[PDB]
């Protein structure tokens, strides 16, 4: 039992920290897209 | 008086931040919950004739299924705007590819222009707010339960499992602050979620009117 509960905390924190800097790398290319269309107006 | 004003920026930003969380368009952790002071460091303490003054502080965001529809804000230096300071922004949007936006106003809009938000709306459906209407996510109060914007699929289902017309529905209308937040159509069904006193949890289900 403390195998499978440390190896499933492991998964979780890999696929959430995962997840998030996706979802930051996703936000900066339209982060540098709305700096250009945004810059003008 | 620029404390108050920074403070002021500041809680219309996150409030403009968690209200497109809600809707749907994708933004980060990071924006979505910062201090006072990433604001005042980032766009630079002095908003009267300084650094952060307006437009060029205004969010541009993009919904999260897919990266082809996006919402601009657009924070007006004018206390009361006009037709020829919105058809600027109007300008700006066809000369984008983008559809529809937010105008988050300073005092009272003239009646000419909201006539305008109304005359080109099915080509771009582009609403405003007030400045004093966000300093708060009235989302967030007690009163207010969780409303949930039902897709058409899920309407269909809806409608077919109860064997009731859209019009029977208990109703709601576009210009209160619910429907107003979330920023929805008519003939659009929105789930409402509530503790009940009575047994546990009850839906129910406004349609707009």
């Amino acid at each position: 039992l403390r195998q499978k509960l440390l190896k499933e905390q492991e998964e979780k924190r890999l696929r959430e920290k995962e997840e998030q800097k996706k979802l930051l790398e996703q936000r900066a290319q339209y982060v540098e897209k709305t700096k250009n269309i945004l810059m003008f107006t | 008086d620029d404390e108050e004003e920074t403070y002021r920026l500041w809680k219309i930003r996150k409030t403009i931040m968690q209200l497109c969380h809600d809707r749907g368009y994708l933004v980060t952790q990071d924006e979505l919950d910062q201090t006072l002071e990433e604001f005042k460091a980032q766009f630079g303490d002095k908003p009267s004739e300084g650094r952060p003054r307006r437009t060029d502080l205004t969010v541009l965001v993009a919904h999260n299924d897919d990266p082809t529809d996006q919402m601009f804000v657009f924070f007006p230096e004018e206390p009361k705007v006009g037709i020829k300071t919105i058809k600027v922004y109007c300008q700006r949007m066809q000369e984008e590819n983008i559809t529809r936006a937010l105008i988050v106003v300073q005092q009272g809009m003239t009646p000419s222009a909201k006539q305008s938000l109304v005359d080109m709306a099915p080509k771009y459906i582009l609403e405003q707010f007030l400045q004093q209407e966000l300093l708060i996510n009235i989302t967030e109060h007690e009163l207010v339960p969780e409303h949930v914007v039902m897709t058409k699929e899920e309407v269909t289902e809806l409608l077919a499992r109860y064997k009731l017309r859209e019009n029977q529905l208990p109703r709601i209308q576009a210009g209160d602050p619910v429907a107003r937040y979330f920023g929805i159509k008519r003939g659009q069904v929105v789930k409402i979620i509530r503790p009940s006193e009575t047994a546990g949890r009850y839906i129910t289900y406004r349609l707009v009117q």
